């Protein structure tokens, strides 16, 4: 094999991709020209880790006894209630939607930084040496594909609900009179406002996309750039540490929807 | 020559000074949490989910640059 | 040197003038010599160190208390 | 890597699931959990009623 | 670079890995998890025998 | 080009400076927030109220900055 | 060419710094304010007026640099 | 000739190190403001005039930064 | 090409800014911890397991920045 | 010609670096004194004393530099 | 020739910036440690054992910079 | 020549960085002096005996940056 | 010659910076050590042996720094 | 030539960055040694020993940058 490390942890970053005009694969070496090609790989883990997560949960729901829990079962309405408790604490009003979302969000979201967890040839080893695929990176929140998608759909949720409340009097009266509560400032007011409402999403995306994407940078940098039989002493550190940030980033995900929903409603 | 080096040197602004700000409010922040902890070493869990609640807001802003960096880093570079 | 007062609620059990003192206050141990600035405090159980003008030590113990 | 036009599909799917969550899995279980929470609390109405 | 030997290299510290997850990940899930079942058993026979 | 390439040491400047400064003035307010919460744990959800209000006026000159440092780079490069 | 460069770096400086100086101000601030107002509830709204107050006087001399930020890529140019 | 430019980078970062200064020293005296306010808070009016009377001690150097900075802005440049 | 150092200089750059992040952060952070410890000595364990929950988050950015430093060393250049 | 330049440049940073110092140094002081008073009505005219007394001395090197700027900017260019 | 001048600044900012973040860091968690050794001069050797924990993960991140300051140094030189 | 440039440069530099590190320095002891002081006005003049001793020491290095800052911009001209 | 006079500068950096870490990362650890004086002058020489101890501990990196600031300095030239 | 100025630049640095760290190094210690003092105020001499037995650890990577930039800019 004719690589130098030195550009095979470059090609770990190249994205398989379509294009809807073309509807085939764009290969690494040029990548083609238009808004239309979606990341293949990513769709397709990224529902491969939902859907699991759904089956999973929907299989208990079916069974879920009002006795002694399974010691399956047990875990499930663990966390059930773990985050029943943090929407229970944070969020006052009426709306039935908020838990399921979150619910959603915490056990996507760690699954797919659970992702990375795994050696980072042993996929695309099996897309490459077997498969006869070009090319395949495995960890959907890798993306800013993945992460502003969300983001936004939390946007349109925060229209939903500010409206939904307090009305487009109120909604506008906040974003005009706030913070300075001078009808002699709104013009300001309304810029700060604006780029406030959207620093939420974009935060959002980019503190998960921008932790998972160095975790798996030093998880290429440490298999390429080192002698293989000394890496396991990096390898490990750097494992252990990451169960921490794929725990914290998707639980902050969560919390932070929650508090800016509960924030638009109240 | 122009079109490559500068950008680098850009990320490294970006991401050095993400690193600063990250780092020291995180910290300053934890210390009350670990403080009052003390303080009141039946509270743990309280506490620390409001330090969770507010936490994300101080990562809020520097990941936006950080983000960036990865952009210039990648996205150009 | 200065006049130190050790009284109970029920009786008296020091009086007279001393160098120093060594108390182990609520919020860590302390030690007082003269002139030191107003200061209160709670204290803990156990010992208390009096060194009595002239440098003569003797010890006391004390089941709690304000300084 | 760059925007792409992945993010509307990850959006189709992001609220396709939450709906399969929210109506068969959320309120399926937490039915179960306060119900377990009915029979519990009420077996102290014994001791409330009965011992009255 | 030996890319098989760095396959290698992957395998001892993910094999690594899996020994610290076993011996300190695993049993504090496996203990919580037993706790668990623990209070709702207890939960539910006491008071069914404040139901007797 | 260097008429265009030096830019992103200007956005990269911009926005990484007011990362920092948010994120340490965050910090320091979610800071007393905490020990606040920790000598009136009954009184958290009041703080936690004001606390959000008055975080608002600290990202006033940090986002526009974030703004400016955006628009810089896709905008005027 | 590169002279309106020059400017596009020295509006970044100058908003950045404000950026810098105007979050940490109020950050500590509002620390006080919170740790106050915790301490005696029955005051928040006299202490959030005082604290609008001064307030205030932090942000002028942040603010006067910012409006020069714009002037100078959107004015001068 | 090129003059101009430098000029204007000079009052930028002139005019941001103002800021800085400025904002954060009104920051810290307000904040001991406050929490005197909240010790003795029927002292406010006293309280306020000693405030002011050291705020004018505080800007009176970084508002002569300011006279500078923008002079050079705009009676050089 | 001279292009080799500019990235060796930036590197630098962002590890030292990286350094100080969490060496600051990690410092007050653990400081508050010793406080702790010297009030409830017998707490110890509890809060020794409590501070690195955070301690693994103010070293999120700084372990961030250590790659990318590595990153534009030796895989650039 | 370019001498120009870097007198101001030269003066600039000069009294930037002065206002950061005059007004952290004189904020630090004015905070410990409102300190005072909310706590000591009854001292603060022999509290605005001493405050002056040592005042007097934080500007000394700042006053300098205030000076040696003008020098430059105006007896020099 | 520059190739072979430069990357002495390189090192020289990698080393500083690292001795100032250890230093720092290592002071402020020394000095609470000096002080609850003064509050309790009994746990003097148990609280000197988790100074000696926590100490070494302040220092992680500066080894890690002058190591790379060494090899710039030396290898690159 | 160009030798006048660098050495006006050089003397802001040498004499900014000494105003602030004698601005601060001085009132961070004289917050200390009047806090002792609003505490026990009684000894006041013990209190400013000792400031001083002390304050003679805090303007050692920076008076000594401002004579060989005075001696480069007049005699080194 | 091209060669040497860059290295000057830095070598001011390595020595400078050094300077400011073991000069505060030492300033505020005796700042402690005076503290816990105060109160329990009877172990004055105990924590004494304790702060040489931590001590060296903070200044260890400072004197790696200034070891290189010499052999860059005087040695490489 | 470009050197001299250059070297001069040089030694400004040192100097500036060495009045800092002494500066605020002394400072952070002074003002706790007042404190220290206005709660003891009869032991002002034992602290005052104390307080120079430190000072003079904090002055020495400082004066060592005094010296070299002394050096520096007068012995070329």
């Amino acid at each position: 094999e004719n690589m130098t490390p030195q550009d095979y942890i470059g090609h770990h970053l190249n994205n398989l991709q379509l294009d809807l005009r073309t509807f085939s694969l764009v290969d690494p070496q040029n990548p083609p020209a238009t808004f239309w090609t979606i990341n293949i790989d990513s769709m397709f883990f990224s529902v491969v880790l939902g859907l699991l997560f759904l089956v999973l949960f929907r299989s208990v729901a079916k069974k879920a006894t009002s006795g002694v829990p399974g010691k399956f079962q047990t875990a499930i309405e663990l966390v059930i209630g773990f985050v029943n408790g943090s929407v229970k604490d944070m969020y006052h009003g009426k709306s039935k939607l908020i838990a399921p979302l979150a619910l959603t969000i915490f056990v996507w979201v760690f699954l797919m930084n659970l992702m990375d967890l795994l050696p980072i040839d042993l996929l695309p080893y099996i897309a490459e040496h077997v498969l006869g695929l070009p090319a395949l990176r495995v960890v959907p929140s890798a993306d800013v594909n993945v992460t502003l998608s969300m983001a936004l759909g939390v946007f349109i949720l925060i229209l939903f609900y500010s409206i939904k409340m307090k009305g487009i009097g109120g909604f506008t009266k906040e974003l005009t009179l706030q913070p300075f509560n001078h009808w002699a400032f709104i013009p300001v007011n309304l810029i700060l406002e604006g780029v406030s409402l959207l620093s939420k999403p974009v935060s959002l995306g980019l503190r998960l996309f921008g932790n998972m994407y160095a975790g798996e940078l030093i998880f290429i940098l440490i298999a390429g750039l080192l002698p293989w039989w000394s890496q396991w002493i990096l390898n490990v550190p750097w494992a252990i540490f990451h169960i921490l940030i794929i725990t914290l980033q998707a639980f902050i995900f969560m919390v932070l929807t929650i508090v800016y929903l509960s924030m638009a409603s109240e | 020559n122009l079109n490559m080096d500068l950008l680098y040197m850009a990320a490294a602004v970006m991401m050095g000074l993400a690193a600063i700000g990250a780092a020291i409010g995180i910290g300053i922040l934890g210390g009350k949490f670990l403080e009052g902890a003390a303080r009141q070493p039946d509270l743990i869990p309280l506490l620390r989910t409001q330090f969770f609640i507010v936490m994300g807001l101080v990562d809020a802003i520097p990941m936006i640059a950080v983000g960036l960096g990865l952009y210039v880093m990648f996205a150009v570079a | 040197t200065y006049h130190l007062d050790v009284v109970s609620a029920e009786q008296q059990m020091f009086s007279g003038l001393v160098e120093k003192i060594q108390v182990t206050g609520s919020e860590g141990e302390l030690g007082i010599y003269p002139g030191h600035a107003p200061l209160l405090t709670a204290i803990k159980p156990g010992m208390i160190r009096i060194v009595k003008q002239h440098g003569h030590e003797e010890f006391i113990y004390l089941s709690g208390g304000i300084l | 890597m760059n925007l792409n036009a992945t993010i509307l599909g990850q959006a189709i799917a992001f609220v396709l699931f939450v709906l399969f969550a929210m109506k068969y899995v959320w309120p399926p279980l937490m039915a179960a959990i306060e119900k377990r929470q009915k029979e519990i609390a009420d077996g102290l109405a014994s001791a409330e009623r009965a011992h009255k």
